[PDB]
RNA sequence: AAAUCUUUCUCAC
RNA sequence: GUGAGUAAAAUUUGG
């Protein structure tokens, strides 16, 4: 009497019908799987080109340049980042600036390779700040060594447009680095260059919650000898600068995509592989359709660089 | 620097991807992928394999977990409101709830047996009907799953209706029993690395071992072959109704329902399209789509090709691999005798995410690599202090404190760094219990738990039945006099023994302190 | 009229089950959200104050662990520890105690734990969570 | 303006 | 800071 799972009910026959009458798949082609030997470095070398001949690099390194000190004391910081703000004409209101848009490109933004700086001392407080700023947008917040300025970006419209930004609101965190590219800024006898990130709320929680120091002293437990690389990433004995890994990991913190990681799996099986499907192994290093931006598009090509370096310093 | 590790590195450290970007496009490109795969022109969706061998389940009752019904966790609703058909996105809960409002239904179980003891699909239950209910239970909503590691570009996941869920946990609880039964692998307590352990076990007799994943999973597993499976274990009218459901589906993208025929749209019977394969032959240890095989020669490496695509598991061309060496499932990587790879492997990092949570976090990560030998004690003792500095960084202002007592951690304005030893052997001020990762849940967890029940899709008005007796059975039945009864009847309980909240109780601390 | 009508209309009676499932307020979720939401309201600093003088003074001060065997390193390998639940009278004591009737119901339940181990003493005893690199037994 | 169909709502107390 | 409406209101985002 009590109803069991294969119990039959007066409708399975219609249902049945009902599904017989609906279409249904046409049997697929049988793949012709050759196995080869995984790629070697001069399909890195090659994927590294490909992405430098496509893109190219920019002048300086933008944002990424926010990591070492701008050489201003914080007064200084502050008076620039407000006069950089008052310049680009962002509405002030209730103490905080706003960044107002009415009409939209809808053109993706130009994308080139970041070359990148010396170093990244301040990688920790770069994050905590970004961390900060979008949670407490509108004013400049400071650290020990430097400081950003976070901008919501609404909408105009007219007398009462927006005054607060919401859950989906966009920032543009503003920083500062050394002068000496296009993106300088002078007020008062003080110069530094202004570079400037445009970040949704998702992107920029994401960055600030990055611990950089308990990721670099994992890493460095199991680690093997990082050369000196060069500002394109190249191995450069003479002239080239360890520190420069610390800048690919704050780049790796930057990246909301995180390409990197799909880059450090495929090589985790590549290395892990004795034997692999002939040219479609390979393409899972191509990933950059998979991504857009300046900042994850460096990322990707910093880690095929490391990829690379890994395969010609320490080969397995 | 995963680059440049000594062993195997995941590159897990650092949070997965997340963007603000809508589910229309991905939800759109796996549907023309699977009507692609429909055409038979991408991928094979057409099940050859003889599922014989497997049991059938048919006479056994039908028995529904009530739990798995009901959840904090989104779903899909439908309502009729002039004609057209509108889906909500509201909670499990109240989909489940609604669903037994519209059936008169005080259960899942009775609104089941209605359904299957029905002379016709016009039949009325409540204010539906079976046929009502089939044609509601196809529609599905699109979101995005993110923070998926090594996903730049993020997937599209989908919310069903409570109806479906209903049926489809019936035939994954058999489907997973059925597993179970055909391998001992499969059994129900068996964790990823004890299945690591197992594959190892079984694959070492052999030279080479095929490290496979398939492409396209979802897209690839039609109606019909779970129809197949399903038939196979005797499901009846449950399976030809999911099947039919499955067959008809609609997404829901932006403001356009798209007719989706083929697929099962991500994950939506994990252990039938398991079963698919593992009903066909043995020779395979598969969960969902991560299978790990072993051969000696080319011919038995075409047999296993042959045998994945028979039963719709399109090897994926751009991850698998052979080796010799090293045996790679569930993430796990092991060697040929069974032991862990050297390498940090799948460890993965703990963003901040709350002054207490994060520690308490960081250090059950600790725990699990310095058990499982990834790393030695001291290193596990160091990265605790870094983080616990780094916390007293991101956290020490007057935003999150105001207190400055000494056994306070420093990210809370004490001076307290206790060692991860100390905090491992309880050897520590009661305050630091919470951030045992057997401890009690942290002040930020239920701060954010409650806020969590405060949200719009989860805000209700009703009176909760809280602080419950632990002899009233849940499937009782209670009216709102009852309700009334028993929570008057425990306040003043409550009030007989100078209380006004219940304690917290703790198993661990409970039965350390026993006599 | 009543809450419980407007909730489950057209039905005068549900299970417990389905009614306590609609005040779930004890789900924790690792989000990004975490800390806009904890800084909101200075909803954790009044929390921290609260558990400060209304919580923290009433938790067991439980002993620490002191036994601890001589280990060594070993073969990966799954170590299956059990916790027995509460008994119905331990239950029902409790609950007239005063405790959560929740967590006390949520305790009946024997629990198994499956971990992996990669340590082992001459007498192959299982160890307590993160220290059986150094060795601190269970010893039940 | 930028990591460019995204940077978003309405009503009562 | 309280509630209500919209194929959605941030525990968002499913197996
Ligand atoms: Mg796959
Ligand atoms: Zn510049």
């Amino acid at each position: 009497g009590v109803v069991k799972v294969g119990h039959k009910a007066s409708y399975d026959a219609e249902l049945r019908e009902r599904l017989l009458e609906l279409p249904h798949p046409k049997s697929g082609p049988k793949p012709r799987i050759e196995w080869v030997a995984p790629p070697r470095l001069a399909d890195i070398s090659k994927e590294t080109a490909e992405l430098k001949r496509q893109y190219g690099f920019f002048e300086c390194s933008k944002f990424l340049a926010c990591g070492e000190e701008c050489g201003l004391d914080q007064e200084a910081r502050e008076l620039i980042l407000n006069e950089y703000a008052r310049d680009r004409e962002f509405e002030f209101r209730n103490g905080g600036w706003i960044q107002r848009y009415t009409v939209a490109s809808h053109k993706p933004a130009t994308q080139k390779i970041l070359p990148l700086p010396a170093s990244a001392p301040l990688a920790r407080e770069l994050l905590m700040l970004i961390a900060r700023s979008t949670t407490q947008a509108g004013k400049v917040l400071h650290s020990d060594n430097t400081s950003i300025l976070a901008v919501p970006v609404m909408r105009d419209s007219g007398k009462h447009s927006k005054r607060r930004p919401t859950a989906s609101t966009h920032h543009l965190v503003v920083g500062l680095s050394k002068p000496g590219c296009e993106h300088d800024f002078e007020f008062d006898g003080y110069r530094a260059a202004v570079h400037v990130m445009h970040l949704d709320p998702k992107q920029s929680a994401n960055i600030g919650e990055q611990d950089f120091v308990s990721t670099r002293e994992i890493y460095k437990l199991d680690m093997l000898e990082l050369p000196p690389i060069s500002r394109k990433g190249d191995l450069d004995r003479a002239s080239g600068l360890e520190t420069r890994w610390d800048v690919i990991l704050l780049l790796e913190c930057l990246d909301s995509t995180r390409v990197s990681q799909a880059v450090a799996q495929h090589f985790n099986r590549h290395r892990l592989a004795l034997s692999v499907c002939k040219d479609e192994f390979r393409k899972g290093y191509q990933l950059a359709s998979e991504i857009r931006g300046t900042i994850p598009l460096s990322s990707l090509y910093y880690s095929l660089c490391a990829v690379r370096l890994r395969m010609t310093v320490h080969p397995f | 620097m995963w680059a440049f590790q000594e062993g195997v590195c995941k590159g897990n450290l650092l949070s997965g991807p997340t963007s603000m970007k809508a589910p229309d496009s991905a939800a759109r490109e796996s549907i023309d992928r699977a009507s692609e795969i429909m055409t038979g022109k991408s991928y094979n969706a057409v099940h050859t394999g003889d599922l014989s061998k497997l049991p059938n389940q048919g006479e056994s009752p039908l028995r529904i977990v009530d739990s798995d019904l009901y959840s904090e966790r989104s779903c899909c609703w439908v309502i009729e409101k002039e004609g057209r058909v509108v889906c909500k996105s509201t909670t499990l809960t109240r989909g489940m709830t609604s669903l037994l409002n519209t059936t008169k239904c005080s259960s899942p179980s009775e609104l089941i047996c209605k359904v299957l003891t029905v002379e016709s699909l016009s039949e009325k239950i409540g204010d539906t009907s079976v046929e009502e209910l089939l044609s509601h239970g196809r529609y599905f909503k699109c979101a995005l799953r993110d923070q998926e590691r090594g996903k730049p570009k993020s997937r599209a996941i989908f919310l069903s209706h409570p109806f479906f869920r209903l049926l489809s946990s019936v035939v994954e609880t058999h489907a997973r029993s059925v597993l179970s039964k055909v391998s001992a692998v499969y059994t129900a307590t068996a964790s990823a690395e004890q299945r690591a352990m197992m594959a190892a076990q079984v694959v070492e007799s052999r030279k080479h071992v095929l490290n496979g994943d398939c492409t396209k999973y979802n897209e690839a597993i039609d109606a019909d072959t779970l129809l197949k499976v399903w038939d196979a274990i005797g499901m009846g009218s449950i399976g030809v109704m999911l099947a039919y459901m499955v067959r008809r589906k609609c997404v829901l993208i932006k403001d356009t329902l798209v007719e989706c025929p083929g697929g099962m749209l991500m994950g939506m019977f994990n252990a039938t399209a398991t079963l698919a394969l593992q009903g066909t032959t043995d020779r395979f240890l598969s969960f969902s789509d991560d299978f790990i095989t072993s051969f000696n020669s080319p011919a038995e490496l075409r047999e296993i090709e042959d045998l994945l695509f028979a039963s719709c598991h399109n090897l994926s061309l751009k991850k698998s691999y052979i080796s010799v060496a090293s045996l790679e499932i569930n993430s796990c990587t092991l060697t040929r005798d069974g032991d862990l790879a050297t390498g940090l492997g799948c460890t993965a990092g703990v963003p901040f995410r709350g002054p207490l949570v994060t520690l308490k976090q960081t250090a059950a990560m600790l725990s699990g690599a310095v058990d499982s030998g990834v790393m030695p004690f001291h290193s596990a003792e160091r990265l605790f202090q870094i983080k616990q500095q780094e916390c007293a960084y991101r956290y020490n202002n007057p935003t999150y404190t105001t207190r400055n007592e000494d056994f306070l951690p420093t990210c809370l304005g004490g001076k307290t760094v206790i060692s991860f030893q100390s905090l491992l052997t309880w050897d520590c001020h009661p305050f630091w219990y919470q951030v045992h990762p057997d401890g009690p849940d942290t002040i930020d967890q239920k701060v954010l738990s409650v806020l969590a029940s405060k949200t719009r899709r989860r805000r209700t008005r009703l009176e909760a039945l809280s602080d419950l007796d632990p002899l009233v059975p849940h499937r009782l039945l209670v009216s709102e006099s009852d309700v009334s009864k028993i929570r008057a009847a425990r306040q003043a309980h409550l009030k007989s023994l100078g209380l006004e909240q219940p304690t917290n109780f703790n198993y661990a601390i409970y039965k350390a302190v026993q006599p | 009229m009543s809450q419980f009508g407007k909730s489950f209309k057209g039905r005068t009676e549900v299970t417990i089950t389905e009614y306590r499932s609609h005040t779930v307020k004890d789900v924790h979720r690792s989000l990004l959200t975490a800390d806009k939401s904890l800084r909101k309201s200075f909803c954790f600093r009044n929390a921290l104050n609260q558990f400060l003088d209304k919580d923290l003074p009433l938790l067991p001060i439980r002993p620490k662990l002191e036994s601890r065997v001589a280990v060594k390193k070993s073969k990966l390998r799954s170590q299956l520890s059990f916790r027995p639940g509460l008994t119905q009278e331990e239950a029902i004591d409790l609950y007239n105690k005063g405790y959560d009737g929740d967590s006390v119901s949520g305790a009946l339940q024997d629990r198994v734990v499956n971990e992996p181990v990669a340590y082992s003493s001459a007498d192959n005893d299982k160890f307590h969570r993160g220290l059986a690199a150094l060795g601190y037994t269970l010893a039940d």
